[PDB]
RNA sequence: UAGGGGAUCGAAGAUGAUCAGAUACCGUCGUAGUCUUAACCAUAAACUAUGCCGACUAGGGAUCGGGUGGUGUUUUUUUAAUGACCCACUCGGCACCUUACGAGAAAUCAAAGUCUUUGGGUUCUGGGGGGAGUAUGGUCGCAAGGCUGAAACUUAAAGGAAUU
RNA sequence: GAGGUAAAAUUC
């Protein structure tokens, strides 16, 4: 039966938005049924920051940093180790895990 | 829009009775509601009413003693024959002692033990006890 | 014998509550059975329906049985007790004692002549458990009680001679059915009748004129 | 209001509404159209006459296993060919 | 069987009944 | 409730709600009754004259037995200008 | 590896409760006298019970131990309960003795009618 | 019916002001609530002092003309208020149930923490909610001690006081356990100040 | 259907593997199509699976659009006026959170509430599961199809919510 | 505030 409100997204009464891609398996999706995930990174590793240092030239260096924004659909972010299945009175919480 | 305003006027009191508010406001109440509340005011269902007067329809806050079980409204207004009150008492009535099925008659807006004393009948309008 | 421990218990075995309806009065709470057992011995136990509930486990199949005891004498007494254990007679046993406590009065009055002797219902109530809506009507005299055979000894053991009922649901289960029946007399007093317009004056509680003896000691 | 009409001019409209739900019955599809007057091969009647054509050996449905000896009888106001059913515990020998 | 391929099913009995109709008329 | 002589028969007149003026009935286990103390000057609560406030369990279950109880012990004379009427 | 059973803490909860004195955070003196004061089976659940009140009479005198009180932190932490320090009592004034009522809270000494010392500070947005 | 005496004195209304009680709540208000008057500005309100009193006085007179002194149970969970609720004990009967309410005390009579009262005292009804939800089956009167947020179901006459500071609360149990010894009277004089200082009924910190 | 476009993706189809078989999933290539003009068709899980209009019933924190008040803040050239922001209030929104007096078979619902203490106005649809969204007839369309829509016969269960 | 991951596995 109806086990959500939504049900499948965060459209509140507009009928249809716009179709995004997948970036694990290519699917097409709704652009707020895809889930996000805004995974900023260095753009070097935390064991590749002493020999960089070493091999810099520079006196003072600012790191960069790789932004991306990346979706995913449903089917592969359960497998993949991003969401999990959780209770039912647990469903309800929107809040992000620290 | 708006078709009973005799209807959408006790909507306010039956949900009063149920909350337990005891006061309404109804808008836009005509005369035949000021003649419908002259009739639980006699009995003692409703306390004192005022009736404020600006231009347009006026407004009524009903005071209540919180004695009302339910006061409902007859959608439409069926012709009621001196041989059929008794199908209308017994239908929406709790009990034969009391209760009030009032009836609009050509004398007004009356309930149906004076219909019996005066022996005059009409059209219906709700019901009260 | 018997020792109480709740203050209201103490009151029974001293003799200060006489009648049952004074604990009605202020909305009591009953809690032990032999509250209502010193105060009227005429109460009578009847069974109405035993059927299995099963559970599904791992290895084989639990079962319990379920019993449905509706207790109460005339003049206006009833209660309804439902009880499930591992055994049949077991469950009976404990299916009388929740029915004590569940003892609710019921409002009888006339038909259209205040000559005497109440026989029906006052006021049309209806009570909802489930899906089943039970409408206690009230009757003329030597009418009979006109429901099923299950809610007619529920009000042939209320003091009720004479009501007229109308059923709407899954009335074929005994579960919903007297428990909506039984909201339907308790609802007797839940509702606004005139000539009782009159105020009393809220008189004091037993719990409190008799608290030397309703104490721990 | 419930769906329904309630108007008090509106006696035409909760007449023929009936009218296109009336064909939702079993009762009352099978009494106009002539269902058992056309078909179901007794002509509106109870009882009738035939002649028997041939024994029959019909095996029972799952999950009994039995032989109901039947039998095929033709009628004679319509000369349908008709299964009929012996309620007896061996009338079988006593007709032919 | 599900019921789109069940209504394909009788889609294309469709195509088929009403052209062996079309041919004998 | 009576009959033709004497005979007050269908005893049990159940208690009503001082604030909604409602009926409390048996299994009601909602409704809370108030015992106010009758005092005077220099002490002496003399315990045994009450004033009885009985409320319903209507009224605790919407979230209004602070309210109720303010209109119902303002008007006995024990309170001043705290509850106004007009609001 | 090991976890001690429940009726191991029951006794020993038994034995701290009411024997604080005559008993001290040594082992065997804890050992010996348990086979006269109480009525233990066996030796092993003997020297289990005195192995956890050993273990528990070391961390009372380092610290309060919760949920359990041996008839001794009942009077010391009453006479300890009642403090009641001296006239720096932050509610009567003494260190600036005019209140720090705000503008709001002025409107409400007046509208009462009694007469305070008041101090008017306003508070910014 | 209270004629002269029983009014607010100003040798009490420094002890109100100082301990920060008539400072209201945050943006978040209850309508059921008709306490807002003048709030200041920041989001705060402003609890009156003048009403504060009065609605304290009508909880000390349910307490009093009750014939066992010891059914009249204070509630405490929160941990600025334990210490206020166990000298509520020493002065009257009034048996505390402070830190775990443990559930099942006013139904099942069969645990040994069974306790049949009269009349509730809570601190705060959020916290104490337990304590609300279990009156509402065996008939008992609910005094609480509401904040202008508090949620007020199941509670009657309600003192309106601050809870987020260290001395909002238990200056009203010095007001509340006061009012009960002037009532039952052991003290005859009520112009004079109680005996002994009100710095007793505060929390202190285990440091 | 008829022109223009035809970079990618790509129903058909050809191949490479996997597999007992693999007309598939995966890999590669590639039409029709995806784009547009001028016409047709007009069905979707076209779903919020919840008709529309009107009234009443409960608290709380946000936000969008407009407006009104500030002992307001900031931008400042000489103080301004605006704009942005804050606070308070009020309409029209998309919604949400806590609750149950109420409603429901339950999941749940400020509405599915004010409904046996069953009548505000009003439109449409449904009457056990199959056979049937099939047959035939009529009509629309270039076609694929859309709308309207049974019977014979067969079965006693199908189905919903929830617990273990 | 970032921290690994896809062979095949049909029936009673
Ligand atoms: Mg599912
Ligand atoms: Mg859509
Ligand atoms: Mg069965
Ligand atoms: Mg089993
Ligand atoms: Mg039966
Ligand atoms: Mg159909
Ligand atoms: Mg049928
Ligand atoms: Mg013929
Ligand atoms: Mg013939
Ligand atoms: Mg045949
Ligand atoms: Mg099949
Ligand atoms: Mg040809
Ligand atoms: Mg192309
Ligand atoms: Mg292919
Ligand atoms: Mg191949
Ligand atoms: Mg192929
Ligand atoms: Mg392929
Ligand atoms: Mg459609
Ligand atoms: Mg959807
Ligand atoms: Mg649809
Ligand atoms: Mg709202
Ligand atoms: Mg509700
Ligand atoms: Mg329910
Ligand atoms: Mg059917
Ligand atoms: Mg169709
Ligand atoms: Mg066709
Ligand atoms: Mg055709
Ligand atoms: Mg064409
Ligand atoms: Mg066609
Ligand atoms: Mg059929
Ligand atoms: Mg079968
Ligand atoms: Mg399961
Ligand atoms: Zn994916």
């Amino acid at each position: 039966p109806k086990k959500r409100a939504s049900n499948g997204r965060n459209k509140k009464g507009r009928g249809h938005v716009k179709p995004v891609r997948c970036v694990n398996c290519s699917k097409s999706i709704p652009k707020d049924k895809a889930i996000k995930r805004m995974a900023i990174r260095n753009i070097v590793e935390a064991a590749a920051v002493r020999d960089l240092s070493e091999a810099s030239v520079y006196p003072e260096y600012a790191l960069p940093k790789t932004y991306n924004k990346l979706h995913y659909c449903v089917s592969c972010a359960i497998h993949a180790r991003i969401v999990r299945v959780r209770s039912r009175e647990d469903r309800k919480n929107r809040a992000p895990p620290q | 829009t708006r078709s009973s305003v005799l209807a959408d006027a006790l909507n306010a009191i039956n949900n009063a009775e149920k909350t337990g508010k005891r006061q309404v406001l109804i808008r836009p109440s005509s005369k035949v509601i000021i003649k419908f509340l002259q009739v639980m005011q006699k009995h003692g269902y409703i306390g004192e009413f005022e009736y404020i007067d600006d231009h347009r329809s006026g407004k009524i806050v009903v005071q209540l003693n919180g004695r009302l079980n339910k006061c409902g409204v007859i959608s439409p207004r069926f012709n009621v024959k001196i041989g059929d009150i008794e199908k209308w008492t017994a239908n929406l009535l709790p009990a034969r002692q009391f209760g009030y099925v009032i009836l609009t008659t050509s004398a007004g807006i009356m309930d149906h033990e004076e219909a019996r004393r005066k022996h005059v009948s009409g059209k219906i309008l709700g019901f009260v006890y | 014998g018997w020792v109480p421990v709740t203050k209201l218990g103490r009151l029974v075995k001293a003799g200060k509550i006489t009648t049952i309806e004074e604990i009605f009065l202020h909305s009591l709470p009953v809690k032990e059975f032999q509250i209502i057992d010193t105060l009227l011995p005429g109460l009578q136990d009847e069974v109405m329906n035993i059927k299995p509930v099963q559970k599904q486990t791992r290895a084989g199949q639990r079962t319990r049985f379920k019993a449905v005891v509706v207790v109460g004498d005339s003049n206006g007494h009833v209660g309804l007790g439902i009880k499930t254990a591992k055994e049949v007679a077991g469950a009976i046993r404990a299916g009388i004692i929740i029915a004590k406590l569940s003892v609710i009065p019921i409002r009888r009055g006339y038909w259209g002549t205040n000559l005497g002797q109440p026989h029906s219902l006052a006021t049309k109530t209806t009570g909802k458990c489930g899906s089943v809506t039970v409408r206690l009507i009230p009757a003329p005299r030597g009418s009979g009680i006109v429901a099923s055979p299950a809610v007619k000894k529920l009000l042939q053991l209320a003091g009720v001679e004479d009501v007229y009922t109308q059923s709407n649901g899954k009335t074929r289960t005994l579960e919903n059915t007297l428990k909506a029946a039984f909201v339907a007399i308790g609802n007797t007093y839940g509702f606004l009748t005139p000539n009782l317009w009159a105020e009393q004056p809220l008189p004091v509680s037993p719990l409190d004129i008799y608290s030397d003896e309703a104490s721990a000691q | 209001g419930k769906g329904k009409p309630r108007g008090l001019n509106s006696a035409r409209k909760l007449r023929v509404h009936r009218r296109n739900n009336r064909w939702a019955e079993n009762n009352y599809k099978k009494r106009l159209l002539g269902t058992a007057f056309k078909s179901s091969p007794f002509g509106g009647s109870s009882h009738a006459k035939g002649i028997v054509l041939e024994k029959l050996g019909i095996e029972s449905k799952q999950p009994n296993s039995a032989i109901r000896k039947c039998v095929r009888v033709q009628l004679i106001k319509n000369g349908k060919k008709v299964t009929a059913f012996v309620p007896n515990d061996g009338c079988l020998n006593f007709v032919d | 069987m599900r019921a789109k391929w069940r209504k394909k099913r009788t889609r294309r009995l469709k195509r088929k009944r009403r052209k062996v109709r079309a041919r004998s008329k | 409730m009576e009959n033709d002589k004497g005979q007050l028969v269908e005893l049990y007149v159940p208690r009503k709600c001082s604030a909604t003026n409602r009926i409390i009935k048996a299994d009601d286990h909602a409704s809370v009754q108030i015992n106010v103390a009758k005092v005077d000057e220099e002490g002496r609560a003399i315990p045994g004259e009450y004033v009885t406030y009985a409320l319903s369990g209507y009224v605790r279950s919407r979230g209004e037995s602070d309210d109720s109880l303010n209109r119902l012990a303002q008007n006995d004379g024990l309170l001043k200008n705290v509850w106004s009427y007009s609001r | 590896g090991r976890v001690r059973t429940k009726t191991v803490k029951r006794a020993s909860k038994a034995l701290i409760e009411r024997y604080y004195p005559k008993l001290t955070l040594d082992f065997q003196t804890n050992k010996r006298l348990c086979d006269e004061i109480a009525t233990i089976q066996s030796k092993r659940l003997r020297n289990k019970i005195a192995g956890y009140t050993t273990h528990l009479m070391k961390r009372i005198q380092k610290g309060p131990v919760r949920g359990i009180s041996f008839k001794l932190q009942e009077e010391e932490r009453e006479r300890k309960d009642q403090y009641v320090p001296e006239v720096s009592a932050l509610d009567l004034s003494r260190s600036n003795g005019v209140l720090n009522v705000d503008n709001q809270t002025s409107d409400l000494v007046k509208s009462l009618g009694l007469k305070l010392p008041l101090s008017v500070i306003n508070v910014s947005a | 019916s209270l004629p002269a005496t029983f009014d607010l004195t100003p040798e009490d209304a420094q002890l109100l002001l100082a301990a920060n009680t008539h400072l209201g709540a945050r943006n978040v208000q209850v309508h059921q609530e008709p306490y807002v008057f003048n709030a200041r500005p920041d989001g705060v309100h402003v609890i009156n002092v003048g009403k504060t009193w009065e609605k304290l006085v009508l909880a000390a007179r349910i307490i009093a003309a009750i014939p066992n002194p010891e059914d009249v149970v204070a509630i405490s969970s929160r941990t600025f208020g334990q210490r206020a609720v166990l000298k509520f004990a020493a002065h009257t009967g009034a048996t505390p149930i402070a830190g775990r309410f443990t559930p099942g005390s006013f139904t099942n009579y069969i645990t040994r923490s069974f306790k049949e009262p009269r009349l509730v005292i809570v601190t705060d009804p959020r916290s104490d909610a337990q304590a609300i939800k279990e009156a509402s089956y065996v008939n008992i009167p609910v005094i609480a001690l509401t904040d202008l947020d508090s949620p007020s179901e199941f509670v009657d006459v309600a003192i309106p006081c601050n809870n987020r500071g260290k001395h909002s609360i238990g200056l009203i149990w010095y007001l509340l356990a006061r009012e009960v010894l002037r009532l039952r009277g052991a003290l005859v004089d009520r112009t004079q100040p109680w005996s002994i200082m009100p710095d007793l009924y505060f929390y202190r910190d285990p440091e």
